Order: C-alpha cells, then sequence, then structure tokens
C-alpha cells in the first residue's frame, strides 16, 4: 500500500527487511528508487550485483531455507537515502507482478546546511503585462523543512503566497521556491518587500524595493 | 552500452488512447526483453508488462484489458498503447531491458523451476499527465541581477503553463556551471511556474550576453530571452 | 498457489475432548487418500476408505523397519539348508546341511522389486514354478546388488490434534519449503549391467538367441502397478516404467516418480485400513535391490 | 478428559485385598529367612524352604 520507514545513523551499516517473505526457494531483486529518477537495481539474484554497483550493498543468499532475504548497506551515506523495493520470486507463489512495499531509508546525523536565499523583484516586462510576481528562491539547505512568511515593510502578506515543498537536488541538499503574486500598483505603492525563510531555529530575510 | 529513450505526448484527454514509444540504441530489439513500468506520486511503481523479442506479450492482470504492446523490427522501438485513460493513469512511464532468469530448486525433469525476470537497463522516463485541461504556453520574463565581490545572480522566470515538464538551457546549453533550475509550483489557477537562476562573477557581468533557452513540448513553443541589468 | 496438485489443503470439523464441543482443523492430504463426494462436482471431498472399511491410526512409537528374524523349529524337528550355489527352484540339492534356525531374514514388504534380500552366489538365479507357464511369476536374484535412493524432499510437519479423551490424531502440517515429489534414483550403468546379466540367464531358458524386451506393468492398479514399499514410516509408490523399458538382441542416474499414500490396505486386507501418521522432517533411505519379480505377457507369438 | 479416557469400575468387583500365596513350579523352591533380626540383605543363618509364601 504505502511506504514503511527506516532510519539509520550516518556511516553505520543498515539492514532492510523484505516484506512478503518467501515460502520456498527464492530469487530476490533489490531496487533503489529516488523520486523522479529511474530505478536502479542493486541485486538481480540475491547476491549478484551488476557492474558499477559498489561492493557496500549485499543481500542474503538462500543457501539453507529459513533465511530471510535482507538488504545490507554498509557505510550508509546521504546518497543511499531513497526508496528500496524487494521483488520476490519464490517457488511456491506464482508470477510476482507487483514489487514489494516501498521502504523509505532516511539517514540521520546529516550535517545541516544554511539556506541560500535570493529574492528577485518582478521583471519590467511582467509589469508591462499588468502583472507582478515576487520570486523567492531557496537552495542548499538541510534538513529539507522550511517555512516562508512574506512581509511588507512591517505587515505580513499572507495572501497570494505559493510555495513548493522542498525537493532534494544532486547536492543531496534541498531546494524550494516561493512565489508572491501581486498587481503592479501594489508593487509600486509599498517601500520594500521582504522574504523571510525560517530553517530550524534560524531565519534569513532578503529585501527588494521598486526602482 | 545500451540507451533507451521514451518519447511520449505528455498530455492526453481522459477516456482516450494513450500511447508512447521506446527507442533503443544499444542492441537489437529481437535479442532481449522490453518491459514498461509506470510510477505515480503516492503509489509504488507498477510493472505493467514485458515484450518478448517475437513479440508475444504478457500483461499485468490489473491492466490486462486496457493495454496492448508491440515491438517494431525495422526500428528498435517498443510501443505501448493504453485505452480508457483516467486521472489515475497519469504517472511517469519507464521502459527497461529485461533479462531472462531461470531458478532451479528441485529436479529439472519434474518442473521444479520457475522463471524470474529482472530489468538491468532503464530509460530516463517520460511523464504523462491525463486531464481535460488544455495546453498553455509559458510566459518567460527575465530576472535582472541584483548588482560582496564578485558573485552575482541572474536568471529567468517561466510563468504559468501546463503541463509538466519544461526544459531550460542557457546559451543553447553553452553554460552549465552555477546553473540551478528549481522545481515548478502548481498554483490554484492550475498552471505550473518554475524559475532558473545562474550564478556568475561580478566581473563577467559586463558583458557576456546571457540568454536562457526555454522549451515546452506540449505547447510546441521554444522561447529564448535576454537577461541584462536594468537601471 | 500455482498455475497449470498431488496434495490438497483440507478443512473439516472434528470432535474434541468434550462430547458437546467441536473443533475446525485444517490438514494436508494426498490426492490418492481422498475422493470427491460429488462427481458433479462441487468440491467436497472424503477419505477413500470411509465407504468400504473402517480406519485405524498406526501408533507413532512402533517402527516399520524390518529387522533380521530367525525362524526356528522345535526340538525333534530340524531345518535343512541347501548350500548349492547354482541351486534353481526345486530338485535334488547335492550339498545339504542342517541348522536349528534360519539366517537373519528381514521381512521387507515390497513389490515388483526385491529390496534388502540376500544375494545369490556365483551366477544370478532365475527361479520359477513353471517357466513354460506364463501365469506363474518369475523370481530373480542378483549376484551383485544395485543401489536405489528414495527420498521425500518435502519438509512436512506433524500436527497433533486431540479428537477425544486420550485419543490423539496426527495430521500433516503445512509443508515448510519447496513442494517436491518423492522419487528414487538408480545408477543407469549398474542397472544396465545388471539387466544384461539377467538376459544372459534368461536366454538359457528361451533359446541361446531370442528377442527379449521389457515393458511396464499393464495389469492391475494401485499396489501391483507401482514399486510399493515402506521407508522411514511413509509408504512410497513408484512408477517403474523407466527401469523396464528396453529391448535385447544378440552419473547419469535414472530417476523414478514416486507418489505417497497414508491410507493403505496391504496383503489384500478387506475390512481394515491403516493411516500412516506423517513423518516429521525429510525422509531418505538407501536400500539394496537384490531381486525382481517378473511375468511374461503370453499370447500366440 | 484432557489427558486420558476413563472407565467405570464394575460395581460387583471388590477392592479388598485377600491373602495371596505366591507359589513356584516343580523343580524350583522358595527359601524363607527366619532370622528375627534379619536386616535388608546379607547372610541369613536360619533358612527354611517352602513351596508357597
Ligand atoms: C536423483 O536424480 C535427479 C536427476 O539426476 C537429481 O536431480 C537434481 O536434484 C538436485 C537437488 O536434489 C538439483 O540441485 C539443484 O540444482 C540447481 C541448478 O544446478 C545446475 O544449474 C546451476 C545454474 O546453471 C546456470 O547458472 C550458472 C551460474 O551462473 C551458470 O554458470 C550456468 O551456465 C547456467 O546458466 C545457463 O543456463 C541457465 C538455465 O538454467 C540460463 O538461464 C542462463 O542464461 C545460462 O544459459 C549451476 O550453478 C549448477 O552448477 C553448480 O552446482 C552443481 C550442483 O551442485 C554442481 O554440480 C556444479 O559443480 C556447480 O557447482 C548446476 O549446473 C542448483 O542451483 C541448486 O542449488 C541452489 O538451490 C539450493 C536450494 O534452492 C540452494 O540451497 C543453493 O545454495 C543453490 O542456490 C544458490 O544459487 C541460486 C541460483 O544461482 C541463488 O539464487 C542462491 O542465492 C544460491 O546462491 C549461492 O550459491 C551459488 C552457487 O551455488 C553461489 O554462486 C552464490 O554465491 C551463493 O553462495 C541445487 O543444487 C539438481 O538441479 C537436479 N538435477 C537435475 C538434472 O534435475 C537428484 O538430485 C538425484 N538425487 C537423489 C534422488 O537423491
Ligand atoms: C532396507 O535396508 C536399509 C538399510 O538399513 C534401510 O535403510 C534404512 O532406512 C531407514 C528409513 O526407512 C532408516 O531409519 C531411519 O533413519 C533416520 C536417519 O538416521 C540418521 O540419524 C542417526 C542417529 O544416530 C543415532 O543412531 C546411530 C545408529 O548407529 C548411532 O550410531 C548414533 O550414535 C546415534 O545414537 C544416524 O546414526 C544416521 O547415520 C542418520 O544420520 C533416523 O532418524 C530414523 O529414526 C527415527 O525414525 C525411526 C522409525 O520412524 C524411529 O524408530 C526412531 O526412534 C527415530 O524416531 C525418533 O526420531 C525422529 C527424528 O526426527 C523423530 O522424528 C521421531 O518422532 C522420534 O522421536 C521420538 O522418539 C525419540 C526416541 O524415543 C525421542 O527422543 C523423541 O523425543 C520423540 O519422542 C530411522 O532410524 C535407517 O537408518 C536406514 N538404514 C541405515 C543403515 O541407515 C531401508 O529403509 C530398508 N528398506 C526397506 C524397504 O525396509
Ligand atoms: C547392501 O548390499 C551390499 C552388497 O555387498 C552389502 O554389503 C555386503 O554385506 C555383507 C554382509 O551381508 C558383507 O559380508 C560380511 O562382511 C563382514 C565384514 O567384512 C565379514 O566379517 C563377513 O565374513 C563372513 O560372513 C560371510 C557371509 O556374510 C561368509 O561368507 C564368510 O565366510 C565369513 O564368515 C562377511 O563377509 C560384505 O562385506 C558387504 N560388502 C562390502 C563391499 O562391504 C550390504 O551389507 C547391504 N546393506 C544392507 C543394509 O544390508
Ligand atoms: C530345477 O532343476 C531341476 C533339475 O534337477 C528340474 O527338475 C526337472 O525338470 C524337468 C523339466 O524342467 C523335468 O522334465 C524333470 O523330470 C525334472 N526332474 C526332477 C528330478 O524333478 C526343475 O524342473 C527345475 N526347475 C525350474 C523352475 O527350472
Ligand atoms: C525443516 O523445517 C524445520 C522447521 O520446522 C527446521 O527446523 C529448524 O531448523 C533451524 C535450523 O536452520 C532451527 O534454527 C530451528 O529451531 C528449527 N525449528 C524446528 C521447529 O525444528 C528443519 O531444519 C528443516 N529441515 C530441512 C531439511 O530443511
Ligand atoms: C545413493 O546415495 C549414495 C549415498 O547417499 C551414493 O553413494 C555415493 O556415491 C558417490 C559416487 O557418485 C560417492 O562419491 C559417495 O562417497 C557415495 N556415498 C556413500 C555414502 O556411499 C549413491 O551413488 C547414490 N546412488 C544413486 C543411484 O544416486
Ligand atoms: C463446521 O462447524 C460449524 C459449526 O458447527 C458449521 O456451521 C460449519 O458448517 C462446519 N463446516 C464444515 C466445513 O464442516
Ligand atoms: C505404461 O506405459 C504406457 C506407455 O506405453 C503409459 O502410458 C502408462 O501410463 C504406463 N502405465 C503404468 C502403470 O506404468
Ligand atoms: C522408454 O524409452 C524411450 C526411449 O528413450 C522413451 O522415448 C520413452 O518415454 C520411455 N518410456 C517409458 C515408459 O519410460
Amino acid at each position: 500500500s504505502y511506504v514503511r520507514p527506516l532510519s539509520v545513523a550516518l556511516g553505520e551499516t543498515a539492514s532492510i527487511s523484505c516484506g512478503r517473505q518467501a515460502l520456498g526457494s527464492r530469487a530476490v531483486q533489490w531496487y533503489q528508487h529516488r523520486p523522479g529518477q529511474a530505478p536502479i537495481l542493486l541485486i538481480y539474484n540475491n547476491q549478484d550485483r551488476p557492474s558499477g554497483i559498489p561492493e557496500r550493498f549485499s543481500g542474503t543468499p538462500d543457501i539453507n531455507f529459513g533465511t530471510r532475504a535482507t538488504l545490507t548497506i554498509s557505510g550508509v551515506e546521504a546518497g543511499d537515502e531513497a526508496d528500496y523495493y524487494c521483488h520476490m520470486w519464490d517457488s511456491r507463489s506464482g508470477f510476482s507482478w507487483s514489487f514489494g512495499g516501498a521502504t523509505r531509508l532516511t539517514v540521520l546525523g546529516q550535517p545541516k546546511a544554511a539556506p541560500s536565499v535570493t529574492l528577485f523583484p518582478p521583471s519590467s516586462e511582467e509589469l508591462q503585462a499588468n502583472k507582478a510576481t515576487l520570486v523567492c528562491l531557496i537552495s542548499d539547505f538541510y534538513p529539507g523543512a522550511v517555512t516562508v512568511a512574506w512581509k511588507a515593510d512591517s505587515s505580513p502578506v499572507k495572501a497570494g503566497v505559493e510555495t513548493t515543498t522542498p525537493s532534494k537536488q544532486s547536492n543531496n541538499k534541498y531546494a524550494a521556491s516561493s512565489y508572491l503574486s501581486l498587481t503592479p500598483e501594489q508593487w509600486k505603492s509599498h517601500k520594500s518587500y521582504s522574504c523571510q525563510v525560517t530553517h530550524e531555529g534560524s531565519t534569513v530575510e532578503k529585501t527588494v524595493a521598486p526602482t | 552500452q545500451v540507451q533507451l529513450q521514451e518519447s511520449g505526448p505528455g498530455l492526453v484527454k481522459p477516456s482516450e488512447t494513450l500511447s508512447l514509444t521506446c527507442s533503443v540504441s544499444g542492441a537489437s530489439i529481437s535479442d532481449h526483453y522490453w518491459s514498461w513500468i509506470r510510477q505515480s506520486p503516492g503509489k509504488g511503481l507498477e510493472w505493467i508488462g514485458y515484450v518478448y523479442d517475437s513479440g508475444d506479450t504478457n500483461y499485468n492482470p490489473s491492466l490486462k484489458s486496457r493495454v496492448n504492446l508491440s515491438l517494431d523490427t525495422s526500428k528498435n522501438q517498443v510501443s505501448l498503447s493504453l485505452t480508457a485513460v483516467t486521472a489515475a493513469d497519469s504517472a511517469i512511464y519507464y521502459c527497461a531491458r529485461t533479462q531472462h532468469g531461470r531458478r532451479i530448486y528441485g529436479i529439472v525433469a519434474f518442473r521444479e523451476w520457475f522463471t524470474y525476470f529482472y530489468m538491468d537497463v532503464w530509460g530516463q522516463g517520460t511523464p504523462v499527465t491525463v486531464s481535460s485541461a488544455s495546453t498553455k504556453g509559458p510566459s518567460v520574463f527575465p530576472l535582472a541581477p541584483s548588482s560582496s565581490g564578485g558573485t552575482a545572480a541572474l536568471g529567468c522566470l517561466v510563468k504559468d503553463y501546463f503541463p509538466e515538464p519544461v526544459t531550460v538551457s542557457w546559451n543553447s546549453g553553452a553554460l552549465t556551471s552555477g546553473v540551478h533550475t528549481f522545481p515548478a509550483v502548481l498554483q490554484s489557477s492550475g498552471l505550473y511556474s518554475l524559475s532558473s537562476v545562474v550564478t556568475v562573477p561580478s566581473s563577467s557581468l559586463g558583458t557576456q550576453t546571457y540568454i536562457c533557452n526555454v522549451n515546452h513540448k506540449p505547447s510546441n513553443t521554444k522561447v529564448d530571452k535576454k537577461v541584462e541589468p536594468k537601471s | 498457489a500455482i498455475t497449470d496438485g498431488e496434495l490438497k489443503n483440507c478443512s473439516f470439523n472434528m470432535t474434541t475432548e468434550l462430547r458437546d464441543k467441536r473443533q475446525k482443523v485444517h490438514a494436508l492430504f494426498y490426492k490418492l487418500d481422498i475422493v470427491p463426494i460429488n462427481e458433479n462436482q462441487n468440491t467436497s471431498y472424503r477419505l477413500i476408505n470411509c465407504n468400504t472399511a473402517a480406519i485405524t491410526q498406526a501408533c507413532p512409537k512402533v517402527s516399520f523397519e524390518p529387522i533380521p528374524i530367525h525362524y526356528c523349529a522345535p526340538a525333534g524337528f530340524a531345518i535343512l539348508k541347501c548350500k548349492d550355489k547354482k541351486f534353481n527352484g526345486t530338485g535334488p540339492c547335492p550339498s545339504v546341511s542342517t541348522v536349528q534356525c534360519t539366517h537373519g531374514i528381514k521381512p521387507v514388504v515390497s513389490t515388483q522389486l526385491l529390496l534388502n534380500g540376500s544375494l545369490a552366489e556365483e551366477e544370478v538365479m532365475i527361479r520359477s514354478e513353471d517357466i513354460r507357464n506364463n501365469a506363474k511369476n518369475i523370481l530373480v536374484q542378483f549376484n551383485t546388488p544395485v543401489q536405489i535412493n528414495c527420498t521425500r524432499p518435502n519438509n512436512n510437519t506433524r500436527k497433533s490434534i486431540r479428537i477425544g479423551p486420550g485419543q490423539w490424531f496426527y495430521a500433516t502440517g503445512d509443508i515448510i519449503g519447496d513442494i517436491r515429489q518423492a522419487h528414487c534414483n538408480v545408477s543407469k550403468a549398474t542397472w544396465n549391467e545388471t539387466l544384461g546379466k539377467v538376459v544372459k540367464q534368461l536366454r538359457k531358458h528361451f533359446g541361446n538367441n531370442t528377442i527379449i524386451r521389457f515393458a511396464n506393468s499393464s495389469g492391475g492398479d494401485l499396489e501391483v502397478t507401482t514399486h510399493s514399499f515402506n521407508c522411514g514410516g511413509e509408504f512410497f509408490y513408484c512408477d517403474t516404467s523407466g527401469l523396464f523399458n528396453s529391448t535385447w538382441i544378440s552419473n547419469d542416474s535414472i530417476t523414478l516418480p514416486c507418489r505417497i499414500k497414508q491410507i493403505i490396505n496391504m496383503w489384500q486386507r478387506i475390512g481394515q485400513a491403516m493411516y500412516a501418521p506423517p513423518i516429521q522432517g525429510v525422509i531418505r533411505c538407501v536400500s539394496n535391490i537384490t531381486g525382481l519379480i517378473l511375468t511374461r505377457d503370453g499370447g500366440s507369438t
């Protein structure tokens, strides 16, 4: 149905149990899936790792029945965090069409990264189009949990605010963006506009003003 | 060295015949297996069916009635058809090369062996959104640099459009350093909006003629725009 | 589950210790021990014996392994042992000795194939009551023993379900592990060699040169058609078509399919059937195939 | 009921012990130790023979 969560300390090995355990002799495939990217299989036949896969990942070989197919990851790092699927093929069960229930691996102890905020005033061409949008961009922040509050001078806006949920980038840090839709007259009236981003206990504010 | 490319429409009306195509470059299509997998947000990836090299086919029991596969011998293309699409059928579609596996646990003569498949090579995947909404072209507005030394920030804005995705390049892909394309945001209006910024040195700023190249396949629109400081 | 079943998963209600209470239990059974109660067909089954005779469960402590038994005669009587190597069925035995008790004779109940018996010395022996008459069987005794390995790979389990005050019924517990069927192995080299030595002694009674073929059993059913025997407590029934499938004129081990039953009526017993309690774990027994029991097809050839 | 079955003792048979004499067959004999102070085991100085106890 939905994903089951797993948490591991950074740099310490971890074992991923496999749901729907086998009834007879089995050949298991372990797939690594990142949101939005193509799944990469780590183990095609229990202990067989295709070329290019690091030696840190390993799986249990069904030499004597009664063993439980598990996925062992040594030196757990940021890149390991992902969803892992256990495709089961046992002798008793029939054709296994569905993959296993997802297993969300999270890496604890990751170093926090301060967010890099960049506020952009509306373009002149957008103002000619009789529309205005303030664009607040947040990059390279971990953990990926931020709150965005806009303000005008002092007052908070609280209206016309649209923010993306944080998404992981190739840097293994998150990236989020917020958009404030405004009318060109409202952009010229106020003295300045501020984007406030709160990450953990810290808060960073950037300001832009009309020319 | 095998590469797969999935070319899909990206948008299809509900209750219509969705179709895709899986081009292959590594090896011939008559020597391996070809399987399609779809992944939707909030749901686990789903194996829908593989393609023989000859090209009998089996399909997942859930979608067995609405899916039809086919393999072209003249062109290394694996085509997937799907009827009566709905909002649920929208998801990212992959096509991977599947290999045959034979697990022997008893005496071969009395059966006692099952075939197990595994896909070692995957494609990049093409998204497909199913909705009655029409296509919408993106409005591109340049973001002027903010003007310590010598880092500077400029970029472009891609206003409301539909549907995903949008490809952004700079100088026709001439610049790759300091390029960060943020994920889009879905507004209540029902159109996505994304930004793309580039970090360049203050110096260089003046003048290097930075131009962002935008492309929206469903809208059939490819747009370029210049970015330069404003007084 | 499986697509395109010798054993079946059966549920049914059985009495408990208390007369008023009942219990529902599930136990695995073999196809041979059960018949459908409908044939129309629905799918309610019953035990194969309930229609003909009652049934009793063999106590779990007693063992079915044959041990050497010596038959003795009382004082005033004696037993004469014929020590003639080449001694055929009947006739005058030149070398005779006297003993009070016979050698260690194991009561191995088998069919088709003789197991754990005593090997004939010198040449292999062909013994019959009337070689000219096809109706009478043919006893064969090997000089060199062939080896046969029978196994039940399934890791069965014993389910002890009480069916009354003191009464205990031992049902099969779901199998643990793969589902494989029992089978015996025989070395094709030794069996082809041993079978060739048999045809040489066979031609001594059917002409120094003649066509000698071998086919599978085509008469009777159940016990007479399969190499039935016991092994660790489970009763095997093997198809011997692979062994008697040749034609003679002028390490690649053979395999035999074996099916199992738990309800049996041995020695043509009419009125009493026995339920062999399941044997826990994997079963494997290595036995000696020392003799055979053949029969001609007859006809006007 | 949980362990073993049960049977009702017939009402006519009585459980009162009556004197029983254990006899040995012809060719055998029973030796009775008539030593008053005779302990468990050991040599019995005074011995007699009887066919039944
Ligand atoms: C009476 O008579 C009967 C008839 O004669 C007789 O029947 C026999 O019964 C026995 C059991 O009772 C059966 O034994 C099993 O046989 C299996 C298969 O063995 C053969 O095939 C495999 C696979 O061959 C393919 O793969 C290899 C490996 O890469 C390739 O090199 C080959 O080229 C081949 O690939 C081609 O062919 C494929 C088609 O199959 C194609 O798909 C492919 O594309 C290619 O074209 C070989 O590995 C075997 O060789 C090795 O083993 C044999 C047997 O021991 C040795 O003699 C030989 O020297 C080699 O060492 C052989 O050729 C066995 O796999 C099986 O053992 C597995 O299963 C058991 C239980 O399930 C496990 O406990 C055990 O651990 C084994 O599992 C391992 O392997 C699987 C799959 O690889 C893994 O998923 C698993 O995790 C585990 O991995 C571990 O072991 C690996 C190697 O063992 C190791 O690499 C790993 O690192 C890890 O440690 C079992 O032995 C036998 O098949 C019957 N025979 C017949 C003819 O029916 C009966 O026994 C007789 N006896 C009686 C009655 O008493
Ligand atoms: C033709 O002749 C052939 C030549 O003999 C025959 O081949 C014979 O085949 C039979 C099977 O049909 C074999 O019998 C079974 O063998 C099993 C495997 O033996 C292994 O274990 C041995 C244990 O070692 C002990 O004994 C050896 C003997 O020398 C001794 O050296 C050693 O020190 C140790 O004391 C080992 O020696 C062997 O090498 C093997 O590795 C064996 O397990 C079987 O025993 C079972 O089953 C029999 C019959 O069912 C019972 O009488 C036994 O008591 C025992 O049952 C108990 O143990 C089971 C183990 O799982 C349990 O499941 C049972 O429930 C039961 O447990 C209860 O009782 C226990 C004792 O009271 C309690 O402690 C428990 O708590 C429980 O209450 C069985 O012997 C022969 O071995 C094999 N022959 C040879 C030479 O190997 C062939 O069958 C013949 N063909 C025909 C058609 O007749
Ligand atoms: C399965 O079949 C094989 C087929 O050979 C069988 O192996 C043989 O068993 C016999 C016993 O039945 C063995 O013979 C004995 O061996 C012992 C130990 O070496 C000797 O002490 C014995 O000597 C005497 O007894 C003989 C009669 O058995 C007399 O002829 C002789 O004068 C002596 O008094 C006797 O030779 C024989 O050695 C083995 N064969 C081999 C190669 O080991 C095996 O026993 C069978 N299995 C079962 C479970 O029955
Ligand atoms: C076993 O050998 C004896 C030889 O002593 C056979 O006895 C003779 O058998 C023939 C026919 O087979 C008869 O014509 C003779 O009259 C028999 N002689 C005696 C003294 O009875 C015996 O038939 C052989 N048995 C088998 C089954 O071959
Ligand atoms: C048959 O299955 C039983 C399980 O019922 C196995 O017995 C277990 O063996 C493991 C060893 O791997 C032990 O850790 C367990 O404690 C055992 N459990 C019981 C209940 O016995 C047995 O090993 C299996 N035999 C075969 C040949 O596969
Ligand atoms: C039956 O099983 C026995 C033993 O389980 C087999 O004897 C083995 O034979 C091999 C040669 O193939 C030897 O290497 C082993 O040492 C033998 N083991 C023992 C215990 O003697 C025998 O070959 C099997 N027969 C068949 C037909 O499979
Ligand atoms: C088992 O017993 C219950 C209660 O007596 C009864 O309703 C049910 O039909 C029985 N089922 C079978 C399969 O005998
Ligand atoms: C005997 O052999 C025939 C093949 O000619 C086969 O169809 C039949 O099932 C066999 N029957 C027995 C009892 O072995
Ligand atoms: C007999 O052997 C032949 C030739 O190998 C084979 O085709 C046939 O299936 C065998 N029949 C039986 C009953 O084993």
